[PDB]
């Protein structure tokens, strides 16, 4: 199936881990993204 | 970032705080030692705990709460407990002398020389933190040490820090049960002192906590452990928005701005619908519709109030678990059509929905149910003035015969402060009437 | 050549853009990594309307994300196409909104407008010549109203010669969640009518009804709601990027769409929404398209002008059609629907056809409407203020922010105007 | 507390299973001119001048029947046997039944 | 025609400023058009307006006081009521609608499109803070077809100004007709 | 002063003005 | 081209259209799946009179189903040809009726007439030029009487220019099961005579006797009764779909059928009905066809016109017949009973011959009759109404709905006027 409207079928199966991290932050007195290595929702791997 | 600090004043307010922290470590899998397994979550203190615990390079999750008490008995006991290695020794403030249920004894006699030490703690906690949305004040109006000592500290933290929120949680006095006849004295004393500073004060009553215990949980003989388990779940639910995300995320600032209509009165009531026995959950089914009725069923409110005698202003529901927008919006539409639900006409809208994907879990050796769909119901209605109205005639009779005054005038007060609080209260009821007059 | 730079505002727009931008990339066939897979020359040529070039065949989106809450932007960064979005373009603040219009309009906006203006002008100088700008936010959105009303004002003097497209969603009339949500609306729309030239009005209840009416699938995701509006907003942009004998400029459109200056609010219309069996139970023909295009159910914005009458109508057709079926169906819909339109203007039909079909369906279309159905909207909006400003509920905050009751009074007097304007012109 | 527009089928007792009609609703308003002044101080305290519903609300024999054809004397009593009960005529979910019938000859 | 016809009713009569219109012959206007004023009220009017500017009935105040003049505020948004107090308090040229007969001319223009002229003022970057340059006020007037003569200008300067140039606030101007 | 040319009614006013309005069954059709 | 859109009304018509349409599908040779099997050309061109085109050679029926009780449709939908019927065309209500006419005419139809009107005008615009509409319903059928009387009152003003065919079954004279059934009848007929142009009259007792007479199969299914009658409307519609020198238009027929406006009620007549052994004991000859065609036992509608006389007669012949045999047989019957006709009009015979025989038999015919045999019908009900409106039994319900006796007084003399009329012309 293509990505057409109504064809979006979410992965709604058992999802018990839902932890969130803080990919971005502030530090010192400027603002940036905190250390790149970060798991996602429930420990998700990033892109590559 | 997104973090807050908890305070537990009074030996009544300490054991409930321990249970909350005991609850908190389970959902994070905190070992009692203070360290995780070989799994990697430690660092400079940045993960789900970063809002709750301080697990620095030392590797020990440090709870962001300060326990203050005036008697060494119970406070040392937790220092000899199971998680005491987690806790900071002099964060667990102790005292050597009590206030003897006297508001002013804790407010004047001992409180002066201890708050400065406490003021050292908060600033040394203030420097390390970053986001500091607000505070979690756990106390009790009829506090032998909770009442008086909290009043001074909340004053001092208000004047130096007035740019951030402060969340108050106290056991409401039992309407028909009195373990102390002086408890009303300081209770009105506490209320009048806190009216001009406090942001959001939430009350609870143990009698109804026991009432629900044998109603659906079917325990004729529960314990504080169960009682603290329920309230610890309650504060856990409200902190899920902090600790998780959901379909939409909300913050205490949104709560305060939207819950309180007008100044002074900031006294909402909490309710949690999926309170059911394990077996009753076993062969039955849960969905938004029925839990919405149960949380709106008048006997499920934890305070001795009839909503049919009052009228609604604020209503807030926090759906933690597996829910969808379709049924809930359809469901809440039904209540808007309901006739018994008598909101004040000033607000066509008085509902605040929070959706959280995470199903609440069970605690080992616990008594709760298997919650997939959860909702914590925070609401404010006009049916509350009866409790204060119960207090004043309770208060006025003993004041008329000035019972126990010789203690208070004996150790350094006069009737002026006791005089002022009553018209402060008398203002409340007529204001409560005038606001009830739509 | 002429380009468009986008602004992502408010948390809805964070969800809106994420779905909208993945649609564009997947429509044009760029992989999530960014290495375009050359399959269509026309999309290869007309990528410069919206994207610039990075090294190694990377088509950097010319959109700007602004927010205050990291978790939303952390999530979308972890979303399917956060990698194609720029931390350079990730601008946000160190503050919590409180869903407060005034804080994001006077307090928090002051120290962030400087940087965001730098970001856009850097993007503005990066490109050659813009048509204008399009804006995704909500009118009932707590901070999106706060930022946008500030930004639109600043852009007005900055570039008063461009298109200030605004895309906002009308919150649910029956159910508002936020109780100060109305207050935010009149605060915003007061400046919006002053500053905007185009405004899309969208409501979620119709979206639930349409998912009810044609999606058939009971429980959707809000992303699917984003997914359909992203399709609609893409259709109006297909004109610009795609060939075919259709004139694409929004100014081309707006001058044919706007008879008088105060007309900024418009309703959309879309093409086949199909059910499980009707995919093979539909004879795909322009007449039954034209029927479905003009359906009291097919609308999604506010409600049927069945209450009122029709001022201006413009329909864009995307696929392999011909000038005659649109003409005769226009004649059909003319003879069938003639006097419902205002006798003020006859033949106010505006038709364009995009010969390039979408990827997945062939005979498709989009409709944009300006009829006399917005009265009920700000009529609906009217009462609660007169109800809640009757007793200034939840007002001590805004006075604490430094606001006055007076500012509301011109805002409502401004809308009290537009009620008569919509009334007097049509009635 | 208003009724919506157009799509007037998605919210009815058809789903509520309501057996006492919710509330009368409408879609209409006279164009309200008015500065919408404030007549409260900090509490919804009406300025003593402005009027309100002055303490009107503050905080079995009735049944749905058609008179049809039952002896008038009994029928006459029934009407009285329905009414004169404001404890079931006024407020608190509505409390008011209906009636029908036809006279005798 | 509570504004137009009653205005036209006086414009039929012709005399000089102070000698507005004879009370006896203003009663001839009463027979020319029966007035909603009660008979007892009718008798005072011929003597409550002859007290000023000769025994001649003062339509000068009467006509405008009834409809044109409203020197107060309202509960119900008299088409704007912006808050403003700049030009009216000073008012060296105190209200004199005979001297200020331009008010009789301009109300037709403002009852037409008061809101656009209400809009027009703030469109000149007034900042919503008060007054605006007089010469700018001159050009806004004629540009919206409100042609006002130099002698009419001199009057409104006396009315909406006391000491020096000033910048005549928008609603402070508006509420005169509004 | 140029007098506006008497608008010549080569039908029109009679027919084509009324012909447009006459072949019209509207105010009726999608629904009340 | 001229087409027809069908209407399913009442729970009786729920059987009919299913049986009515399946015969047509089998007649035209469409499989239950819906893919036409090209075997006869003439059915291939002339299917568009009733069907539209769906994708993959599928022929969508142009019929509209409406009811209240969900169990009926699910059985119909689960029928052998429920698949060919459209979920879009499935319109219904969220209520049970109680078999109450006023509820189905005033209470429940209120929120459904809007929807059904949209569906039909969607279908009406889906087609170009209709001859009119035909309706399957009952006069004694509660929900059908409530719905149909409403729509026939409506479908007149929008389309006062089309054929408003009505197909209604008369309940059993001896017993009506439903006791409020006559109350439903009197209300329905009052509007029916005002609104309709055609009305078929059908009774089940005759069908029961016919089973005893020629079917001889003791225990049939009520579907067989539906299958028997479906042949009757099929034959009158074979005129339109099939070639052959017969003029087919029902208006062409109706003008030849209706001498005066209030003549709406007509009786049918069908051709060879053959018993167990007589299939090869019958010499299929137009004489014996004409003999059996004109048999009082072959009469099936209400009762024997033997009691009265004959106003107008029309027989359509389906098969390989010719000008001659239909002529002398018409001459034979004319000479047979010349006095049984009315002296008002001679040569009241109207003949049409369809050269295309049915699939299953070669020699066939269809007769439609208008005689003076309806008096006994409304005379019979007349005493019932006088007897039961004598003291208003079971009437508190209708007053509860809002009814009052004035509507009964107005309706009754309408029928009584027709009694004098039907009497006066012939007697
Ligand atoms: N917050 C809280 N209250 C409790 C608990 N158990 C009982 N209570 C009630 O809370 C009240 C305790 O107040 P206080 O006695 O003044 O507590 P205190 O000020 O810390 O000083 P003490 O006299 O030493 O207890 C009692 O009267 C009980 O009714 C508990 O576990 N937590
Ligand atoms: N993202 C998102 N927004 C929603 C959804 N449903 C309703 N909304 C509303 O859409 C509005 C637009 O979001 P934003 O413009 O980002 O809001 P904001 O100004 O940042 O502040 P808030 O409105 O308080 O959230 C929000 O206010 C929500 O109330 C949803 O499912 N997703
Ligand atoms: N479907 C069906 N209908 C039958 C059958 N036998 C008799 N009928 C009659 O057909 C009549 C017409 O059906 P409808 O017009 O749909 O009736 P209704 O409006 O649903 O209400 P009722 O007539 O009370 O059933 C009914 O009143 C039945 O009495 C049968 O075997 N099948």
């Amino acid at each position: 199936l293509p990505f057409l409207p109504g064809n979006s079928f979410n992965r709604n199966i058992g999802k018990e881990r839902f932890h969130k991290s803080q990919h971005w932050g502030f530090c010192n007195n400027v603002r940036m993204l905190v250390s790149e290595n970060k798991p996602g929702v429930g420990g998700d791997l990033l892109y590559g | 970032m997104r973090e807050c600090i908890s305070i537990h004043v009074g030996q009544a307010g300490v054991q409930i705080g321990n249970a909350c922290w005991e609850l908190y470590c389970l959902e994070h899998g905190i070992q009692p030692d203070g360290q995780m397994p070989s799994d990697k979550t430690i660092g400079g203190g940045d993960d789900s705990f970063n809002t709750f615990f301080s697990e620095t390079g030392a590797g020990k999750h440090v709870p962001r709460a300060v326990f203050v008490d005036l008697e060494p008995t119970v406070v040392d006991e937790v220092r000899t407990g199971t998680y005491r290695q987690l806790f900071h020794p002099e964060q667990l403030i102790t005292g050597k002398e009590d206030a003897a249920n006297n508001y002013a004894r804790g407010h004047y006699t001992i409180g002066k020389e201890i708050v400065d030490l406490v003021l050292d703690r908060i600033r040394k906690l203030a420097d390390l933190c970053t986001g500091l949305q607000g505070f979690l004040i756990f106390h009790s109006f009829g506090g032998g040490t909770g009442s008086g000592f909290a009043s001074l500290l909340m004053e001092r933290l208000s004047v130096d820090y007035g740019k951030k929120s402060k969340l108050e949680f106290a056991i409401y006095p039992a309407p028909q049960v009195s373990t102390a006849v002086v408890e009303p004295y300081n209770s009105i004393l506490t209320t009048h002192t806190t009216l001009e500073h406090s942001d959001c004060a939430f009350m609870v009553d143990n009698e109804a906590i026991y009432d629900i215990c044998r109603r659906n949980l079917d325990i004729e003989r529960p314990t504080y452990t169960n009682l603290n388990r329920l309230i610890g779940q309650i504060v856990s639910s409200i902190t899920a928005s902090l600790r998780f995300d959901g379909a939409l995320n909300v913050d205490l600032t949104e709560f305060q701005t939207n819950l309180v209509p007008y100044p002074r009165i900031h006294f909402p009531l909490a309710t949690y619908a999926p309170v059911i026995s394990a077996e009753k959950a076993y062969h039955e089914q849960l969905s938004v519709a029925e839990i919405t009725n149960a949380c709106f069923e008048p006997a499920n409110q934890m305070v001795k109030c009839d909503p049919r005698h009052g009228k609604y202003m604020a209503c807030c529901m926090l759906y933690r678990g597996d829910v969808v927008p379709k049924d809930v919006n359809a469901a809440i539409a039904t209540i808007k059509t309901k006739r018994t639900i008598q909101f004040v006409d000033w607000c066509p809208t008085g509902f605040k929905v929070g959706i959280n994907y995470q199903p609440p879990t069970v605690v080992p050796g616990g008594d709760l149910a298997k919650v997939q769909r959860a909702v914590c119901m925070l609401s404010n209605t006009t049916a509350i003035a009866e409790a204060w109205a119960r207090l004043d005639h309770k208060f006025d009779l003993m004041y008329a015969k000035r019972a126990f005054v010789h203690w208070y005038v004996g150790e350094g007060m006069e009737e002026g402060e006791f005089s002022e609080a009553r018209e402060d209260l008398a203002a409340l009821e007529k204001d409560y009437e005038e606001v009830g007059v739509d | 050549m002429r380009e468009i730079v986008h602004l992502q505002a408010g948390q809805c727009g964070n969800q809106i853009g994420a779905k909208f931008w993945e649609v564009i990339s997947d429509e044009h066939g760029i992989d999530p990594t960014g290495t375009y897979h050359g399959d269509s020359d026309l999309q290869l040529e007309r990528i410069n309307v919206y994207y610039n070039e990075a090294t190694g065949g990377k088509y950097v989106p010319r959109a700007v994300l602004v927010d205050l809450e990291p978790g939303t932007m952390d999530s979308v960064r972890s979303g399917p196409f956060g990698q194609i979005f720029r931390p350079d373009n990730f601008v946000f603040g160190q503050s919590g909104a409180g869903n407060n219009w005034a804080k994001g309009h006077y307090t928090e906006g002051a120290e962030l407008v400087d940087s965001v203006l730098d970001v856009v002008r850097k993007e503005a100088e990066s490109c050659d010549c813009l048509q204008g700008f399009q804006l995704t936010h909500s009118l009932g959105g707590g901070t999106g109203s706060g930022m946008g009303t500030l930004l639109i004002s600043k852009i007005r003097e900055e570039y008063p010669d461009r298109i200030m497209n605004t895309f906002s969603v009308v919150p649910s009339p029956k159910v508002s969640d936020t109780v100060v949500e109305p207050y935010n609306a009149t605060l915003s729309v007061h400046q919006l009518v002053e500053n905007t030239d185009e405004t899309y009005c969208i409501d979620n209840e119709a979206l639930y009804d349409i998912c009810f009416r044609t999606l058939k699938l009971t429980t959707p995701t809000y992303g699917d709601l984003n997914h359909l509006v992203s399709a609609t907003m893409s259709g109006v942009t297909t004109c610009l990027r795609f060939p075919g004998q259709l004139n694409a400029d929004l100014r081309k459109l707006a001058v044919n769409m706007v008879p008088f200056p105060r007309l900024h609010f418009f309703m959309p219309g879309f093409a086949p929404l199909t059910s499980r069996g009707s995919q093979q139970y539909r004879a795909l023909t322009v007449p039954e398209l034209t029927q479905q295009m003009f359906d009291a159910k097919n609308m999604m914005a506010a409600c049927d002008p069945r209450h009122g009458r029709y001022l201006t109508v413009a329909a864009v057709f995307r696929g392999r059609m011909s000038m005659k079926e649109v003409d005769e169906q226009m004649l059909n819909v003319q003879n069938k629907n003639s006097s419902y339109f205002v006798e003020w203007i006859p033949n106010n039909v505006k038709t364009a056809v995009c010969d390039i079909p979408p990827r997945g369906l062939k005979m498709s279309a989009t409709f944009i409407g300006n009829s006399t159905a917005i009265q009920e909207l700000f009529k609906r909006i009217s009462e609660q203020f007169t109800a809640m400003f009757r007793r200034k509920a939840f007002l001590h905050w805004y006075t604490g922010e430094g606001m006055d009751e007076m500012e509301f009074t011109e805002a409502e007097s401004n809308m009290n105007d537009l009620v008569s304007e919509y009334q007097q012109y049509q009635d | 507390n208003y009724s919506a527009n157009q799509y007037e089928k998605a919210y009815l007792p058809t789903y509520l299973q309501n057996w006492s009609p919710a509330r009368p609703t409408k879609e209409k308003i006279a164009a309200h001119e008015g500065y919408t002044q404030i007549i409260a101080n900090d509490r919804g305290h009406l300025l003593p001048s402005v009027p309100r519903s002055k303490a009107s609300p503050w905080g079995i024999p009735p049944a749905k029947v058609t008179l049809t054809a039952r002896t008038t004397t009994a029928a006459d009593n029934l009407t009285k046997w329905i009414h004169k009960n404001p404890d079931l005529l006024n407020a608190c979910n509505g409390l008011r039944p209906e009636i029908s019938g036809k006279p005798f000859d | 025609g509570c504004w137009r016809e009653l205005l036209r009713e006086c414009k039929e009569k012709d005399t000089d400023k102070q000698g507005t219109i004879s009370a006896a012959e203003f009663l001839a206007l009463v027979e020319k058009f029966k007035l909603d004023i009660s008979r007892e009220e009718s008798q005072q009017l011929i003597v409550k307006y002859d007290l000023k500017n000769n025994g001649k009935f003062a339509y000068c105040d009467f006509i405008q006081s009834c409809v044109l003049l409203l020197k107060a505020k309202e509960t119900s948004l008299m088409r704007r009521m912006r808050i403003q107090n700049a030009d009216k308090m000073k008012e060296a040229g105190m209200e004199t609608p005979s001297f200020y007969s331009a008010l009789l001319r301009i109300q037709p223009k403002i009852v037409h499109c008061w809101r656009p002229m209400r809009r027009s003022f703030k469109t000149y970057d007034k900042n919503g803070t008060g007054l605006l340059s007089v010469a700018d006020f001159r050009k806004v007037l004629r540009q919206y077809s409100i042609n006002l003569s130099e002698e009419e200008f001199f009057h409104v300067l006396e009315y909406y100004d006391k000491s020096l140039s000033s910048k005549i606030s928008y609603n402070d101007f508006l509420r005169a007709f509004l | 002063e140029p007098p506006q040319h008497p608008r010549y009614t080569s039908l029109f006013r009679a027919t084509i003005k009324n012909d447009m309005k006459k072949f019209k069954t509207a105010m009726k059709t999608m629904g009340p």
